């Protein structure tokens, strides 16, 4: 939750505030030391020694409020993910089959669907027919219920294409 | 040709992903901004107070 | 020495002046059925130019007690009276300082008056249930200056107590 | 998630309690300084904390302020959790039953045409309720032209909707 | 038709109950009140204890 | 040293296990073991907080069945009538969809 890229921003801000705290604490002529300042920044990051320079203590306090807001928002966003649990489908549009190749897709071995994909003029469907006609292994199923059992035993790896009415009928069973 | 290529809009890609099913970033950049601002402010205050302390100590 | 006392005196004078300006007018602003200003006793719309006392106290018992506190400004008027009494005590203790113990009671009364002013600001904020006027910011800044003047006054008091303890030895 | 005005009162109570600490700590040491009192007030304001007092009065001022701001930031946590729970609520409109299930966002059709004749001569009770809403709206939701309905939807910001053909909707979408 | 559908109340036990309110100050005002009460209690207790300490120091000499 | 005892090590492990804490080590290795264990159990008890919040959010969900549209809106809890009677004739000869 809350970050897929901003974790590196958190770590970089941690190292930067550690450098600022060491620059304040170890330049006044106790709490000095690069490992001591880094471990005090670690102690400020999570919950559980204090500086007395009254200028880097402001840095420690604003970082301390900063990571408090971070862990509060972390608790809130983790509760938000645990609350709704509305997982979505990976495929939305018709170009998604052209966009990826991990989850496979196929049609029936014989019928007007294969002639539609074969005699198509759209380059997207041309790439679809090139992928399905050169698929390894053969994605073509014999009957409709064989394709239904192929999709139901795929666990999100292979899909089947057919008419919309039959698909919506099987969807309601 | 006449509904998709003739049109003045882009592809139907709601954007990066399908929807906002992921991490927030909106408050994150602003709290980063106020952290950088407070960091630079406390850094310049520490610099001027150490300069004043050095000017007081060098001149007794 | 005397410069800090004069700074504390002019800070108390400026705080009392901003408190009087907060009592006077333009305390809050609320767009009624156009905009309008209010000073906790009457409202003035932006016909246009007229003013009327819109401090209507009627339309558990805790809501009625909170409405009774918010009506007629019980907390901030008595807070301003306590600030005036503390300023008079500081003016009486500035000249002819016979006893060195009334300054602590004057500072305690001043800090308690500031705390009652903050409590009255909390009551006036809770009675609002869209922007704010100038006199609310002026009362907040006068609370800041009153807190700083109280810190300076108790600092001068502990310095005088340390001087008395050094001279008694 | 909380406000933009309670925070100033929180800062005012913070600096007032720091004034209380600098008063009473110098009224009876370690918290003799104004930065010491302000720093202990900051440590009492957050969860964690440094320099432990030993007095009755200073510890009871800390106990007053500290559970206070504990409940405040716990309420901040719960309020932000509630706002993010709001953030992943109900999906947008995707069916006519979604239109029948709500009443906040209004909708309209063209004032004339076989579109209005479809709802007027309907037999499905959902579309019958739709025609009951459109025939008894206050004021009239009907526009004279198509572009009038387009401008009515574009000046709504999520308050009014329009029903039309799918080809015309996909063309105006592009 | 003439009761559930003819009227203007299209709630019909609506699930849409978003109500995007941040926070009421009524949850904050009494907590401010007990804050000010505790602060005044601590002020008066500290004042009477230091007054008794000064009286005992003046009586002990 | 300060953490020479087994109770000292167990007590610092208990302090690192919770949020708050006492005796600060000074070593590289002890502080990095604390940093490994401490953010770990931080994420654990934060997940406990969010999980209990999710369970109490479940605890105040949808009210029980109060209308026939409530029966039509669900499919988990089944329902039935008597095998014969004008009750079954009411549903058989109905016009409301
Ligand atoms: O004229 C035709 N009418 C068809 C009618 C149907 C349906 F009505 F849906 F039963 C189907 N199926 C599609 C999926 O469910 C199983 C059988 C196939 C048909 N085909 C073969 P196509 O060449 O693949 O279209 C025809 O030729
Ligand atoms: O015979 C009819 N043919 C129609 C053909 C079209 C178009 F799609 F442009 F070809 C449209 N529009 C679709 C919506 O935007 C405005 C124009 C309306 C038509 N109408 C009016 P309706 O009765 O309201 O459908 C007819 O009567
Ligand atoms: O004429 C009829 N009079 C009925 C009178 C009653 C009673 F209420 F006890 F008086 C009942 N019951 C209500 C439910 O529990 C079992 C007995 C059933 C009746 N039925 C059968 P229905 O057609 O299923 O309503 C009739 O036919």
């Amino acid at each position: 939750p809350l970050a897929y890229e901003i974790w590196m921003c958190i770590v970089f801000a941690y190292i930067g505030v550690s450098v600022v705290l060491f620059l304040v604490s170890r330049f006044s002529p106790n709490e000095f030391g690069i490992f001591n300042s880094l471990w005090f920044s670690l102690g400020a990051f999570m919950r559980q020694i204090s500086p007395r320079s009254l200028s880097g203590r402001i840095v420690g306090g604003v970082w301390w409020f900063f990571t408090l807001i971070i862990i509060s928002s972390y608790t809130a966003n983790l509760a938000a993910f645990l609350t709704v649990e509305r997982m979505v489908s990976p495929i939305e549009s018709a170009e998604d089959l052209s966009k990826q190749t991990e989850i496979a897709y196929g049609t029936l071995d014989s019928g007007s669907t294969k002639e539609f994909f074969r005699r198509s003029k759209i380059a997207v469907f041309d790439k679809m027919w090139t992928y399905m006609r050169s698929a390894e292994p053969s994605v073509f199923v014999r009957t409709t219920a064989e394709g239904v059992a192929r999709v139901r035993k795929s666990k999100g790896k292979y899909a089947y294409l057919l008419e919309s009415t039959m698909n919506e009928y099987i969807e309601q069973r | 040709k006449w509904w998709y290529d003739k049109g003045e809009c882009g592809a139907k890609d709601s954007g990066s992903k399908d929807k906002t099913s992921a991490l927030s970033l909106s408050n994150v950049a602003g709290v980063f901004y106020i952290l950088v601002g407070g960091l630079g402010l406390a850094m310049m205050v520490a610099l001027i107070e150490f300069c004043y302390k050095s000017r007081a100590e060098s001149k007794r | 020495r005397g410069v800090q006392m004069l700074l504390t005196t002019v800070g108390a004078f400026a705080a009392f002046s901003l408190m009087t300006i907060a009592v006077g007018t333009d305390y809050w602003l609320y767009s009624r059925g156009v905009m309008t200003h209010s000073g906790l006793w009457r409202t003035c719309c932006l016909f246009k130019g007229l003013c009327k006392q819109i401090d209507h106290f009627p339309e558990d018992t805790a809501e009625y007690f909170l409405r009774a506190v918010r009506a007629s400004s019980i907390f901030p008027i008595l807070s301003v009276i306590l600030l005036f009494m503390g300023g008079l005590c500081i003016a009486a203790s500035e000249f002819y300082k016979t006893r060195h113990n009334i300054i602590l009671s004057a500072g305690i009364f001043f800090v308690s008056a500031g705390l009652s002013n903050i409590i009255g600001i909390i009551v006036y904020i809770s009675a609002n249930a869209y922007s704010y006027g100038w006199s609310f910011y002026f009362g907040a800044l006068s609370f800041i200056i009153a807190e700083m003047v109280g810190v300076l006054a108790v600092h001068m008091f502990i310095d005088r107590h340390k001087q008395l303890r050094a001279t008694a030895r | 998630p909380l406000a933009y005005e309670i925070w100033m009162c929180i800062v005012f109570a913070y600096i007032g309690v720091s004034v209380v600490l600098f008063l009473v700590s110098r009224f009876s040491p370690n918290e003799f300084g104004i930065f010491n009192s302000l720093w202990f007030s900051l440590g009492a304001f957050m969860q964690q904390g440094d320099i432990s007092p030993r007095s009755l009065s200073g510890r009871i001022v800390g106990g007053v302020w500290w559970f206070f701001t504990l409940i405040i930031i716990s309420s901040y946590t719960a309020n932000l959790a509630a706002f993010l729970t709001v953030e992943r609520m109900v999906s947008p409109i995707e069916s006519a039953e979604d239109l029948a299930k709500q009443t906040e966002i209004a909708y309209g059709t063209l004032d004339s045409g076989s579109t209005k004749e479809f709802f007027r001569r309907s037999k499905i009770a959902v579309y019958e309720k739709m025609w009951s809403y459109m025939k008894s709206a206050e004021p009239s939701v009907f526009t004279k032209t198509t572009a009038d309905g387009v401008a009515r939807v574009r000046k709504s910001k999520g308050k009014f909707a329009f029903l039309l053909e799918s080809t015309m909707n996909e063309y105006i979408e592009q | 038709k003439w009761w559930y559908d003819k009227g203007e109340c299209g709630a019909k036990d609506s699930g849409s109950k978003e109500k995007t309110s941040a926070l009421s100050l009524s949850n904050v005002a009494g907590v401010f009140y007990i804050l000010v009460g505790g602060l005044g209690l601590a002020m008066l207790v500290a004042l009477i204890e230091f007054c008794y300490k000064s009286r005992a120091e003046a009586k002990r000499m």
